[PDB]
C-alpha cells in the first residue's frame, strides 16, 4: 500500500528541512517517495531538487493559462534518490484563498497520474499557522492518512500543533486522517524533549523524535543539498535516518484530544519557560 | 384606458395602441436595443447545427436545468409520515423556495420549517438553532415527529446533525423519546431524488436499527412499498388500489397522499394521513420490500437489503404494459395471492386501447425529459406503443442508468433513432429539437419555453409540449393524474393520442387550404 | 377594541417557549395612528426565531430575485448549487419586452451548478469558464452578474477578481454580487447588497459622458418592478403628464437605462424599502432629488400625479390636470360598478415590504376596510410610514409566524386576505377568500388608473365568488 | 482626523506584545485608544486588561447565537489608562475562514459605534503569516490606513514582512493603505538592525524603531501587565515610549516595493 504523510507546523520551525531530509534518508533506504509542498514558500523541494527555485503548478498553469493543458513532465521533476519533487505553490497575496492552490495541485497530481505509481511514501509540506478550509483541505479529503507536527520549545509551535490536532478531530468522522506523532526540532531550549513529550502525552500521541539543532544542516543547505546526501557519515545524518526509520516503523495513529490554552500555558511553566 | 364592461388584463391590455407606441418610444429612446435584423440573425443562428456543437461543448455553464436540490426531495419524503413536520437545518430562504415550488405544483399548502441559520451561525455552528428550533417547532406545531434535512450552507460548514440532535435532547430542549430522524442532504451532491432517498433511509434506519432481533422476516405478511420521490397522487392511489384488489397486505412507506390532498371543508389541516411510526417500526417484519423507483432508491436498497435482510426484487418502475405485468406477477409470487379477474380485465382494456389508437401513435417522434425512473418508464411505454422516442434526456441521470435505457432501446426496433443524454440541460434539448425535430416533447412546464422558441422559427418547426412530469405550473390539477399501472398507462395513452389528434386538427383547420383533411371521424 | 386586540396578541403568544415568546411580543402591536415613532410600538428587521415557519426568503432572493433579475439585457448567473436558480426561475412576473435567449434573458436560468468537486476545490476557475461560455453562446447580452448563493461566502471563493479580470478581458461589465443567503435576516439585506453592487459596478459608467440629450422633464421610475406590467401602466401616466421616463428600476429595465439614470432631473421612488439606498446615493453624488409616490388606487395616483407635477413647471401641472380629467370618468365608473359590491368588507394583509402600507388606499377607494396588516421584512422607517395609513386599534405584525397568522385570522375573521403563495392554500381551505398580493394572482397590473379597474374587478370576483357558499356539506 | 494602524507580523514574534506596550505608552501619554485583535490566539488584549482570556465577539455571540443580539459593553471592555480592548476572535479549526472572523467583528464595532467615539488611535493586532482575502480583509476594506509590520533577523520574519508588503501593493488603487514602518524585534541577532533597515530600504520604508530583548518584558507578562505599566523606570519601558513617540511623530506612509526572494537571499547573506 502506497503511503501519504503530512508535516504541518509553525512557519520557520524546520518543516521543510526536516521533511526533505527524512525523504532523502528513505530515498537512502530505497522506498520510492514523492514530495509535494503546500507551503507558499516552495523552498520545500529545494534541497532535494538542487534548484534555487522550483516553478509551481500555479506559476506553470498561468501563462499556459489552462490547468490540464499544462504537462506533467514539466510540472513534476525527479530528485536525489529518484524522489519526485513538486510544488503546489499559490496565488499572489490578498487575492483568493491560498490553501486553495494546494487543492488544485493535488487534484492535478491525482488526475495526471502521480499516485498508484507504486511510490512507497508521499510527503506533504503544509503551512501549519492557520487552519481554514483551503489549508484544512488535505485534512478534509483523505489526502494524508498520517500527520506529523513539527514543533518546538516556544509557545507558538505548541499552539500550532494543538491547533492542527483540533483540525484532525473535526475531520475524524468523515476521514481516515489521523495524527501520527509530534516531530521535535531543537531551538536549544532547556527542556525541549521533556516538554514536547508531555504535550504529546496530553495530545494523546507520541513525540516521534528529537532532532538536535546543528550547524551542519546550514552548511549543507547553503550548498543547496540535504545533510544525508552531503555528509552521510555526519551525526545529524544518523538522526534523520532514525526519524525516517521511526516514521516507517510507527504504527500508532490516534485521534487527538486537544488541550486548552491553560493546559498549554500550565505545561510551559511546569518546565519553567514562564514563572 | 379601460372599458368597464370588458376590462383587459395585461394581455391584451398592452396590445393597445397607446401602450404599443409607449413601449416603442421606450425601446427606441433608452433601451439601446440591437437592431431587429441582428436579433433575427442571432436567433436563426441558435437554431443551427453549428451552434448545437458549441452549445454541446459546454463544460462549466448550465442553462435551464431539469433537476432541483436535495432538501426538496427530503421535505417531500418527510411529508409522507404521520403528524410529521419536515424540518430543514440551515438557511431559511431554501424553505421558502421549497414550499413555494411545492405549493405551485400541488396547489396545496406545504408545511416546512427552518432553524434559520445566519452569518453568525456560520462561524459558531448550527447548535443553538437546532435546540431552539426543535424546541420552538414542537411547541408551536405539535408534530408527532420532526425529520431533519440540511441546506448546503449547513453541509459546507459541517454541522454534525446527530451530535446536535442528541445534545438538544440531552440538554432538555425536546424529549429523549420524541422521534427525530435526520439525514444530511447536500445540494451539491445529486438531486432532489437523492435528497428523497437519504431522508428515507434515515427515517427507516432510525426506527428499525436499534431493534432487529425481535424482527423476523415475513412475520407480518405485508409487502413494503417505497414510492420514491413522487408528485402524482394517482400513483400512490393506484399502487394501493391494485394491492387491495389483489388482497395483498401492504405497507406504503412515506405516503404523502392524504396531506397533499386535504378537502376544503372550512378547517385547515396541517397534517393528514401519513405512514405511521409503528408501520415504520414493524417494517422489517414484511415478507419483502418493493421499491417503485429503483434508480433513486439505491441508498435505501442498501439499508433494506443489509439491515432488514429483505431480498428486494429487481423490478422496473411499474409503467407500461410489460413492467406493470412484471410488478403484479412479482407481488403475486411474494404475497402468494393470485392476480384477480378484475386486474386482468384492466390489462385487457389497456391493450384494447392500444389496438384502437395504434395507427395515430405509430412512428411518432418524441423528445422527452424527467427524473430517471419516470423517463425510463415512459421510454419503455412509447416503444410498446410503437412510437419513436428520438431524444431522451435525464439531467440527474447516470452511466449505469444510461446503459440500462440503451439496452431497453436496443430491445425494440422502435428505439433506432433514439439517443440518451445525461447531464445535459433544457438548453441542449432546445438545440436538439431544432436540429433533429421531434413531433412532440414530453416534459414539465419548463418546456413551454422551448415550444415558444420553435414556433418562433416557424409554424412548421414548432414542437408542441405535452406535459407529463414535474413540476407542472401552467395547468391545473394535473397532479391528480396517474402514470403507474394500467390506469396510468391508459391516461398516458389518451393524452398522447389526443395530443396528436389535437395537433392534426390545428394543422388542418385552414379554410379551403387544409380543411380537406379536417375530418369529423378520426 | 384595543383591549381585545391586546388580549388576542397575549393569548396567541402563550403557546411559544419563552425566548421565542419574549422576542415575538416585540413584533406584534395594536396600532395607534397617533404615534410618530414606530419603535415605541413595534420592533422589526431582526433575525427570525427558528422552527416558527417565518415567510421570509433569503438575501439571494432579494438581490437576484428582485433587484437584478428583472434587467432584460444582462445575464444573471446564480452561483452555487442548482437549487436557488431553479426554485426562483420565472417565479416572479417582472414583465419585459425582448427576444428571449437572444437579446433578453429574464425567464432563463443560468447557473454554475456546483457539485462537490466545486465545493471542495472552489468555483472561481469554473465561474471564469462559465463567463467565457456565456459569451460564445449568447453574443448579444449587454452585461453579466454573478449572484452568490450560500456556498460562495462559506468556501472562500473570490468572485470580484474573476469579475474584474474577465470584464477587462471581454470589455464587458460583470457585476459580482454577494447576496449569500446566510448574510442578513431577510430578503432585505439582498436589496442593499444589490443596490450597492449596482452603484459600484454599473452606475458611474457614463459619469463623464455628455452625449445623451436631456430635457428638464426627464425622470426615472425607481423601485417599480413591472409585476403584471405595473410599471408600464405607471409609465404611460407620467408620459401623458409630459415627463419623459429615462429609466425603470428594475422592471423591464436595461443596463443602458440604468447607466443613463443619473442624467435625469428627478427620481420617483415607488418602493422605498428596495431602492432607497440607491436614491440617497444619487442625491449625494449627483444631487438628484428623490420623492416616494403611490399609484395604487385613484386617490393615491391623483395625489401622486399632483405632487410630482408640483416639482415641475406650470405646463406639467396643467398637463397633470388634463390627465386626471381624462381618467376620471374611467375610474369613477369602476367605483360605481364595484363599490356597492365590496363595501364594508374587512381586509387582512401580509406581504414583505412596500405593499402592506401601499395598497390600503385602493382598498379604501373600494370601501373596504383594512383591519390588519404586517410585513415580511420591513424596517422601522417602513413602520413609521405605516401607522398613519392604518386605522386605529388595527392589528400590526412583523415577521408573523404561520401559527400566529392563522390564530389572528380565526379571531379577527376578515372577509378577504391578501398575502403570498405559501399563505393562500391554508386560507381557502378555511373558507376565507384569498387574493395573492405578490403575483396579483396572475392578473394585474394593479398600478395606475388602468391597473385599478383590474384590481376592483379582481377583489370583487374572488370575494363574491359562488364557491365560498358551498363549503359545508348540506347534510350538516 | 483619526488614524487607525494595524500591526502585522509572523506568529511568535511579538505583535500582541509589541502593540500592547506601544498603546500603554500612548495611554500614559493620554491618547485614547482602542485595540481590536484579529488574531485567533486572542492574547492580544491580555496585558492591558490583566485578564487571563478576553471573551471574543465570536465566543460571546455564539452563546447568544446572533451578532446584533450581543451587547457592546459585554463585548468591549476598558483596559489600563482608559484603552479599549476587544478580541475579533474566530471559527473552529477547519471550519469557514479564520479571516472572516476579523470581518464580522470589525463591522459589529462600526454598527455598534466603537469608531467616531473620538478615539485618537485604533490598532489591529493581526496575524501576518498567510496573506488571504479573509486575513487581508483589513487591507481590502480600508479598515487600516497605516500598517506596521514586526520583523527580525531570521528568514521567516523578513519573508512574512515582504508578503504583507505584497498585499498592501495589490490593494493600493482601491484603498488609502500604506506601509507605516518596520518595527524590529530583537532575536539577539549579531547584525539584526542593519539587516532590517537594509531589507527596509529596498522595500521603501524606514524601520521605525529597534526593540531590544529584555527579561523585564517576560516578567511583566507573567503578572499580566505591560512593561510601561510594571516598571516605568525601565529601559525597555522607555524603549516602547520611543516607538509610540515615533509612531505619533512618523508621517511617512509608502506604497511598498515588494522585494524578490533572491535579493532577500543576497541581503540575508550581506549582513
Ligand atoms: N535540526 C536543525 N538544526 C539546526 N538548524 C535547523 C534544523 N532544522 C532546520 N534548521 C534551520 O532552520 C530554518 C527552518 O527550516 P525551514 O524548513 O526552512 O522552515 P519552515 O519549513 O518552517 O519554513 C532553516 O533556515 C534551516 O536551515
Ligand atoms: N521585545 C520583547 N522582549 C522580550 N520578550 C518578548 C518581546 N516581544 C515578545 N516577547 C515574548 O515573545 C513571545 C511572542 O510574542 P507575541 O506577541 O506573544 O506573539 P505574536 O507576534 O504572535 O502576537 C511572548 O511570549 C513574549 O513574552
Ligand atoms: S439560503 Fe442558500 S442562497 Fe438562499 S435560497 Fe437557500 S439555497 Fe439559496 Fe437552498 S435551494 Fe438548495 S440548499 Fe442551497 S442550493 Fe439553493
Ligand atoms: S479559507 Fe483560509 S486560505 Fe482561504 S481565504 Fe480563508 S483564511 Fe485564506
Ligand atoms: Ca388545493
Ligand atoms: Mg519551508
Ligand atoms: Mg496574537
Amino acid at each position: 500500500a502506497m503511503r501519504q504523510c503530512a508535516i504541518y507546523g509553525k512557519g520557520g520551525i524546520g518543516k521543510s528541512t526536516t521533511t526533505q531530509n527524512l525523504v532523502a534518508a528513505l530515498a537512502e533506504m530505497g522506498k520510492k517517495v514523492m514530495i509535494v509542498g503546500c507551503d507558499p514558500k516552495a523552498d520545500s523541494t529545494r534541497l532535494i531538487l538542487h534548484s534555487k527555485a522550483q516553478n509551481t503548478i500555479m506559476e506553470m498553469a498561468a501563462e499556459a493559462g489552462t490547468v490540464e493543458d499544462l504537462e506533467l513532465e514539466d510540472v513534476l521533476k525527479a530528485g536525489y534518490g529518484g524522489v519526485k519533487c513538486v510544488e503546489s505553490g499559490g496565488p499572489e497575496p490578498g487575492v483568493g484563498c491560498a490553501g486553495r492552490g494546494v487543492i488544485t495541485a493535488i487534484n492535478f497530481l491525482e488526475e495526471e497520474g502521480a499516485y498508484e505509481d507504486d511510490l512507497d511514501f508521499v510527503f506533504y509540506d503544509v503551512l501549519g499557522d492557520v487552519v481554514c478550509g483551503g489549508f484544512a483541505m488535505p485534512i478534509r479529503e483523505n489526502k494524508a492518512q498520517e500527520i506529523y507536527i513539527v514543533c518546538s520549545g516556544e509557545m507558538m509551535a505548541m499552539y500550532a500543533a494543538n491547533n492542527i490536532s483540533k483540525g484532525i478531530v473535526k475531520y475524524a468522522n468523515s476521514g481516515s486522517v489521523r495524527l501520527g506523532g509530534l516531530i521535535c526540532n531543537s531551538r536549544n531550549t532547556d527542556r525541549e524533549d521533556e516538554l514536547i513529550i508531555a504535550l504529546a502525552n496530553k495530545l494523546g500521541t507520541q513525540m516521534i523524535h528529537f532532532v538536535p539543532r546543528d550547524n551542519v544542516v546550514q552548511r549543507a543547505e547553503i550548498r543547496r543539498m540535504t545533510v544525508i546526501e552531503y555528509d552521510p557519515k555526519a551525526k545529524q545524518a544518523d538522526e534523520y535516518r532514525a526519524l525516517a526509520r521511526k516514521v516507517v516503523d510507527n504504527k500508532l495513529l490516534v485521534i487527538p484530544n486537544p488541550i486548552t490554552m491553560d493546559e498549554l500555558e500550565e505545561l510551559l511553566m511546569e518546565f519553567g519557560i514562564m514563572e | 384606458s379601460q372599458q368597464v364592461d370588458k376590462i383587459k388584463a395585461s394581455y391584451p391590455l398592452f396590445l393597445d395602441q397607446d401602450y404599443k407606441d409607449m413601449l416603442a418610444k421606450k425601446r427606441d429612446g433608452f433601451e439601446e436595443k440591437y437592431p431587429q435584423d441582428k436579433i433575427d440573425e442571432v436567433f436563426q443562428w441558435t437554431t443551427t447545427k453549428e451552434y448545437q456543437e458549441l452549445n454541446f461543448q459546454r463544460e462549466a455553464l448550465t442553462v435551464n436545468p431539469a433537476k432541483a436540490c436535495q432538501p426538496l426531495g427530503a421535505v417531500l419524503c418527510a411529508l409522507g409520515f404521520e403528524k410529521t413536520m419536515p424540518y430543514v437545518h440551515g438557511s431559511q430562504g431554501c424553505v421558502a423556495y421549497f414550499r413555494s415550488y411545492f405549493n405551485r405544483h400541488f396547489r396545496e399548502p406545504v408545511s416546512c420549517v427552518s432553524d434559520s441559520m445566519t452569518e453568525d451561525a456560520a462561524v459558531f455552528g448550527g447548535q443553538q438553532n437546532m435546540k431552539d428550533g426543535l424546541q420552538n417547532c414542537k411547541a408551536t406545531y405539535k408534530p408527532d415527529m420532526i425529520a431533519v434535512s440540511t441546506t448546503c450552507m449547513a453541509e459546507v460548514i459541517g454541522d454534525d446533525l446527530n451530535a446536535f440532535i442528541n445534545n438538544s435532547k440531552k440538554e432538555g430542549f425536546i424529549p429523549d423519546e420524541f422521534p427525530v430522524p435526520f439525514a444530511h442532504t447536500p445540494s451539491f451532491v445529486g438531486s432532489h431524488v437523492t435528497g428523497w432517498d437519504n431522508m428515507f433511509e434515515g427515517i427507516a434506519r432510525y426506527f428499525t436499527l436499534k431493534s432487529m432481533d425481535d424482527k423476523v422476516v415475513g412475520s407480518n405478511k405485508k409487502i413494503n412499498i417505497v414510492p420514491g420521490f413522487e408528485t402524482y397522487l394517482g400513483n400512490f392511489r393506484v399502487i394501493k388500489r391494485m394491492l387491495s384488489e389483489m388482497g395483498v397486505g401492504y405497507s406504503l412507506l412515506s405516503d404523502p397522499e392524504e396531506v397533499l390532498d386535504t378537502p376544503a371543508d372550512g378547517q385547515f389541516r396541517m397534517y393528514a394521513g401519513g405512514t405511521t411510526q409503528e408501520e415504520m417500526k414493524d417494517a422489517p417484519n414484511a415478507l419483502n420490500t418493493v421499491l417503485l423507483q429503483p434508480w433513486h432508491l439505491e441508498k435505501t436498497k442498501k439499508f433494506v437489503e443489509g439491515t432488514w435482510k429483505h431480498e428486494v426484487p429487481k423490478l422496473n418502475i411499474p409503467m407500461g404494459l410489460d413492467w406493470t405485468d412484471e410488478f403484479l406477477m412479482k407481488v403475486s409470487e411474494i404475497s402468494g395471492q393470485p392476480i384477480p379477474a378484475s386486474l386482468t380485465k384492466e390489462r385487457g382494456r389497456l391493450v384494447d386501447m392500444m389496438t384502437d389508437s395504434h395507427t395515430w401513435l405509430h412512428g411518432k417522434r418524441f423528445a422527452l425529459w424527467g427524473d430517471p425512473d419516470f423517463v425510463m418508464g415512459l421510454v419503455k411505454f412509447l416503444l410498446e406503443l410503437g412510437c419513436e422516442p428520438v431524444h431522451i434526456l435525464c439531467h440527474n441521470g447516470n452511466k449505469r442508468w444510461k446503459k440500462a435505457v440503451d439496452a431497453i432501446l436496443a430491445a425494440s426496433p422502435y428505439g433506432k433513432n433514439a439517443t440518451v443524454y445525461i447531464g445535459k440541460d433544457l438548453w441542449h434539448l432546445r438545440s436538439l429539437v431544432f436540429t433533429d425535430k421531434p413531433d412532440f416533447m414530453i416534459g414539465n412546464s419548463y418546456g413551454k419555453f422551448i415550444q415558444r422558441d420553435t414556433l418562433h422559427k416557424g409554424k412548421e418547426f414548432e414542437v408542441p409540449l405535452i406535459r407529463i412530469g414535474f413540476p407542472i405550473f401552467d395547468r391545473h390539477h394535473l397532479h391528480r393524474s396517474t402514470t403507474l399501472g394500467y390506469e396510468g398507462a391508459m391516461q398516458i395513452l389518451t393524452t398522447l393520442v389526443n395530443s396528436i389528434l389535437e395537433r392534426l386538427d390545428e394543422e388542418t383547420r385552414g379554410m379551403q387550404a387544409t380543411d380537406y383533411n379536417h375530418d369529423l371521424v378520426r | 377594541s384595543r383591549e381585545e386586540v391586546e388580549s388576542l396578541i397575549q393569548e396567541v403568544l402563550e403557546v411559544y417557549p419563552e425566548k421565542a415568546r419574549k422576542d415575538r411580543n416585540k413584533h406584534l402591536a395594536v396600532n395607534d395612528p397617533a404615534v410618530t415613532q414606530s419603535k415605541k410600538c413595534i420592533i422589526s428587521n431582526k433575525k427570525s426565531q427558528p422552527g416558527l415557519m417565518t415567510i421570509r426568503g433569503c438575501a439571494y432572493a432579494g438581490s437576484k430575485g428582485v433587484v437584478w433579475g428583472p434587467i432584460k439585457d444582462m445575464i444573471h448567473i446564480s452561483h452555487g448549487p442548482v437549487g436557488c436558480g431553479q426554485y426562483s426561475r420565472a417565479g416572479r412576473r417582472n414583465y419585459y419586452i425582448g427576444t428571449t435567449g437572444v437579446n433578453a434573458f429574464v425567464t432563463m436560468n443560468f447557473t454554475s451548478d456546483f457539485q462537490e468537486k466545486d465545493i471542495v476545490f472552489g468555483g472561481d476557475k469554473k465561474l471564469a469558464k462559465l463567463i467565457d461560455e456565456v459569451e460564445t453562446l449568447f453574443p448579444l447580452n449587454k452585461g453579466i452578474s454573478v449572484q452568490s448563493e450560500c456556498p460562495i461566502g462559506l468556501i472562500g471563493d473570490d468572485i470580484e477578481s474573476v469579475s474584474k479580470v474577465k470584464g477587462a478581458e471581454l470589455s464587458k461589465t460583470i457585476v459580482p454580487v454577494r447576496c449569500e443567503g446566510f448574510r442578513g435576516v431577510s430578503q432585505s439585506l439582498g436589496h442593499h447588497i444589490a443596490n450597492d453592487a449596482v452603484r459600484d459596478w454599473v452606475l458611474g459608467k457614463r459619469d463623464e459622458d455628455t452625449t445623451f440629450a436631456s430635457t428638464p422633464y426627464d425622470v426615472a421610475i425607481i423601485g417599480d418592478y413591472n409585476i403584471g406590467g405595473d410599471a408600464w401602466s405607471s409609465r404611460i401616466l407620467l408620459e401623458e403628464m409630459g415627463l419623459r421616463c429615462v429609466a425603470q428600476w428594475s422592471g423591464d429595465g436595461s443596463i443602458s437605462e440604468i447607466e443613463l439614470t443619473p442624467k435625469v432631473k428627478l427620481n420617483l421612488v415607488h418602493c422605498y424599502r428596495s431602492m432607497n439606498y440607491i436614491s440617497r446615493h444619487m442625491e449625494e453624488k449627483y444631487g438628484i432629488p428623490w420623492m416616494e409616490y403611490n399609484f395604487f388606487g385613484p386617490t393615491k395616483t391623483i395625489e401622486s400625479l399632483r405632487a410630482i407635477a408640483a416639482k415641475f413647471d406650470e405646463s406639467i401641472q396643467k398637463k397633470c390636470e388634463e390627465v386626471i380629467a381624462k381618467y376620471k370618468p374611467e375610474w369613477e365608473a369602476v367605483v360605481a360598478k364595484y363599490r356597492p359590491r365590496l363595501e364594508g368588507k374587512r381586509v387582512m394583509l401580509y406581504i414583505g415590504g412596500l405593499r402592506p402600507r401601499h395598497v390600503i388606499g385602493a382598498y379604501e377607494d373600494l370601501g373596504m376596510e383594512v383591519v390588519g396588516t404586517g410585513y415580511e421584512f420591513a424596517h422601522n422607517d417602513d413602520y413609521d410610514r405605516t401607522m398613519k395609513e392604518m386605522g386605529d386599534s388595527t392589528l400590526l405584525y412583523d415577521d408573523v409566524t404561520g401559527y400566529e397568522f392563522e390564530e389572528f385570522v380565526k379571531r379577527i375573521k376578515p372577509d378577504l386576505i391578501g398575502s403570498g403563495i405559501k399563505e393562500k392554500f391554508i386560507f381557502q381551505k378555511m373558507g376565507i377568500p384569498f387574493r395573492e398580493m405578490h403575483s396579483w394572482d396572475y392578473s394585474g397590473p394593479y398600478h395606475g388608473f388602468d391597473g385599478f379597474a383590474i384590481f376592483a374587478r379582481d377583489m370583487d370576483m374572488t370575494l363574491n365568488n359562488p364557491c365560498w357558499k358551498k363549503l359545508q356539506a348540506p347534510w350538516e
